[PDB]
RNA sequence: CCGUGAGGGAAAGGUGAAAAGAACCCCGGGAGGGGAGUGAAAUAGAGCCUGAAACCGUGGGCUUACAAGCAGUCACGGCCC
RNA sequence: CGAAUGCCGGCAUGAGUAACGAUAAAGAGGGUGAGAAUCCCUCUCGCCGUAAGCCCAAGGGUUCCUACGCAAUGGUCGUCA
RNA sequence: ACCCGGUGGAUGGGCCGGGGGUGUAAGCGCCGCGAGGCGUUGAGCCGACCGGUCCCAAUCGUCCGAGGUCU
């Protein structure tokens, strides 16, 4: 078994595993399109949608809990200001996951494309 | 007629390779073509660059026209070995032998019939 | 090199009657939408294969 | 000997005469007899089933609508039952007055590769003294020369669960017509959702 | 090359008569091929005379998925030449 | 010459199998390039910090610096060394 | 492998509701010299469980597949 669990589990542990969705969403919300393994986005989605869900309800402690997991002032400002915004009149899938045709050489990993959708 | 495009000494082992030179025999070299563009493995490129090659000796050559022939035969032969030496635990050290190919892929013409 | 070890040499026949499997398939191809191009399926193909969030685009 | 089927909504314990405990829930959802096989033109008796409604449509062609009853053919028809012989029409759930015995069919958990002592209970090795890598091995499986094989029964690692499992005798607990609602007594097999079947006890009747 | 040292101690010869050692064009980043050209000969093309056997292939003929095997042999039978 | 756990060389089998050498850890953007998980740059993350940092001695002997380069060497890749 | 979906669709992700687990977030106000305490407040946060919802993604397509020997 290992039945009904959910998350995947990413070669990492703990404090990898976490401060590696945080190193995901920084870029993702900075470039607004990256590119990685089609795994390791599939799960970057809620890990952000939340981050930017708890923009648009954007107040102080929103603010924060926020801040937790990006650290960085600006670009936390930047979210709140300007990202956020854009979705205001959008309940969900506040981001996107496009798969690629080709995979990584000499490794070949199959990879996908993360936007924020809109 | 037909076109060979034989390349010698590639370094790589070949029941690896025979692995794809198996994905394209008799097949349109557009259909080919395709295939090994999108085959996850290092043969794919080195099958494809000599088909391509003998695509062009059809061509260039022996006047085939390109959109009309097809991999008649490919098939890809053993060449000398590198033997390397690997070591090994308590003194032991092995002959590791990087192999190394001959891919040959000759192409034909389709019926125009 | 040690305990449990080979007790024949595997006959050529047996060898290749293993390897009846190792047989590589094909890839999985269809038309891209726009360009005349092949490309496999659900995928934003290497030649703007995509229409809305973009498409990477060869423009 | 009652057939019907039903998925199995979940578990708890209820109140009766005070003695709380212990029921799980499960469906005996409308079940339209979609073929009766006789046993003439089968030989052997029987009633094909059907359980969930729906499909809008993925129902390719062989269907069989045929029995004026095929509303929209059923998603599981999934086996008859055997020696039964309804009203012609539809199981109701009524077939099932409490107090009665019975015997539910199902698919059990897939607990995939299992290694032995799971599978079997084996002892198992010795956490510490000498130890080494065996702490959960079969240890031993055969003699020496002779026989010189290995027991065509003998338990060893492997796929384990998700078989088809029978617990018999469970009490009929209740039933809500209307809801289609049955309830037993805990010890019936399958994850929720999965399906299972509820015959009448062979007990004896 | 091995050994601190005394000392141990290998493997490795051959294009052609003459380099005439392959201009130039094509594929290729190269390597490598395909044409062209030299030559009596190019599977004499320089990891070069002859190039055997193990071993790895590609193609064709016969054959094989209810069959018990020191693998042959002796009979009949098909199929291919 | 068919046998000497014979000698020398070559090629098989196990096998695409066990491995790929500390569980300190990675992610992304932009370059260059025929070709980038592996090279340069930038941001983020992690590790050492009585060293996983500095200065000497021994030993090593061009490994230093720079330009041009990847056949081989690098346990993958390599435009890097 | 098996099973269920693939937009004429609730399959997964987000989101919302509910369970559930923590034990009453931050900010502000008041009391205390201060550590603190009180209120706002059972708050805030909240994986997996039960549901709802097309906001994101299952787009578009491709290849196989019988036409039944003889009394
Ligand atoms: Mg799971
Ligand atoms: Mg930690
Ligand atoms: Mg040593
Ligand atoms: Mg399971
Ligand atoms: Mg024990
Ligand atoms: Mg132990
Ligand atoms: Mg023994
Ligand atoms: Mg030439
Ligand atoms: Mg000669
Ligand atoms: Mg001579
Ligand atoms: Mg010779
Ligand atoms: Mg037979
Ligand atoms: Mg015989
Ligand atoms: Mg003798
Ligand atoms: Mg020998
Ligand atoms: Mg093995
Ligand atoms: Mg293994
Ligand atoms: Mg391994
Ligand atoms: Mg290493
Ligand atoms: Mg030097
Ligand atoms: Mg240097
Ligand atoms: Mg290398
Ligand atoms: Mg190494
Ligand atoms: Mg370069
Ligand atoms: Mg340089
Ligand atoms: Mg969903
Ligand atoms: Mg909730
Ligand atoms: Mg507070
Ligand atoms: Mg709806």
């Amino acid at each position: 078994m290992r039945h009904l669990k959910s998350g995947r589990k990413l070669n990492r542990h703990s404090s990898h595993r976490l401060a590696l969705y945080r190193n995901q969403a920084k870029s993702l919300l900075t470039h607004g399109r990256i590119t990685t393994t089609v795994p390791k986005a599939k799960e970057l989605r809620g890990f952000v949608d939340h981050l930017i869900h708890l923009a648009k309800r954007g107040d102080l402690h929103a603010r924060r809990l926020v801040l937790r997991d990006l650290q960085d002032v600006k670009l936390v400002r930047k979210l709140f200001d300007e990202i956020a915004p854009r979705y205001r009149d959008r309940q969900g899938g506040y981001t996107r996951v496009l798969k690629l045709a080709e995979r990584r050489r000499g490794d070949g990993a199959p990879l996908a494309l993360v936007e924020l959708v809109e | 007629m037909e076109a060979k495009a034989i390349a010698r000494y590639v370094r790589i082992s070949p029941r690896k390779v025979r692995l794809v030179v198996d994905l394209i025999r008799g097949k349109s070299l557009e259909e080919a073509r395709n295939i090994l563009r999108y085959t996850n493995k290092r043969g794919a490129y080195f099958v494809a660059k000599v088909l391509e090659s003998a695509a062009a000796n059809a061509v260039n050559n022996h006047d085939m026209l390109e959109d009309r022939l097809y991999v008649k035969a490919a098939y890809v032969d053993e060449g000398p070995a590198l033997k390397r030496v690997l070591p090994r635990a308590r003194g032991r050290a092995d002959i590791i032998k990087k192999r190394t190919s001959h891919i040959t892929v000759i192409l034909g013409e389709k019926h125009g019939k | 090199a040690k305990h449990p070890v080979p007790k024949k040499k595997t006959s050529k026949a047996r060898r290749d009657a293993r390897r009846s499997h190792h047989a590589l398939t094909p890839p999985t191809l269809v038309p891209c939408p726009e360009c005349k191009a092949m490309k496999p399926p659900h995928t934003v193909c290497p030649e703007c294969g995509y229409y809305a969030g973009r498409k990477v685009l060869e423009v | 000997m009652k057939g019907i089927l039903g998925v199995k909504v979940g578990m708890t314990r209820i109140f009766r005469d005070d003695r709380a405990v212990p029921v799980t829930v499960i469906l005996a959802g409308p079940c339209p007899v979609v073929q009766r096989r006789t046993p003439e033109k089968d030989g052997y008796t029987a009633v094909q089933l059907g359980f969930l409604p729906q499909n809008p449509k993925r129902v390719n062609r062989p269907l069989k609508g045929h029995f004026a009853k095929a509303g929209v053919e059923p998603v599981r028809i999934l086996r008859e039952i055997r020696d039964f012989n309804p009203e012609g029409d539809t199981v109701t759930v009524e077939i099932f007055k409490p107090g009665e015995r019975v015997d539910v069919t199902g698919t059990s958990k897939g607990r995939g590769f299992a290694g032995v002592m799971k599978r079997w209970n084996f002892a198992g090795g010795p956490d510490s003294h000498g130890a080494h890598k065996i702490h959960r091995h079969p240890g031993s499986i055969g003699n020496r020369k002779t026989p010189g094989r290995v027991y065509k029964g003998k338990k060893m690692a492997g796929h384990y669960g998700a078989e088809r499992v029978t617990v018999m005798n469970l009490e009929v607990v209740d039933v809500i017509p209307e809801e289609n609602l049955l309830l037993v007594k805990g010890a019936v097999p399958g994850p929720n959702g999965g399906l299972v079947i509820v015959r009448e006890t062979k007990k004896a009747a």
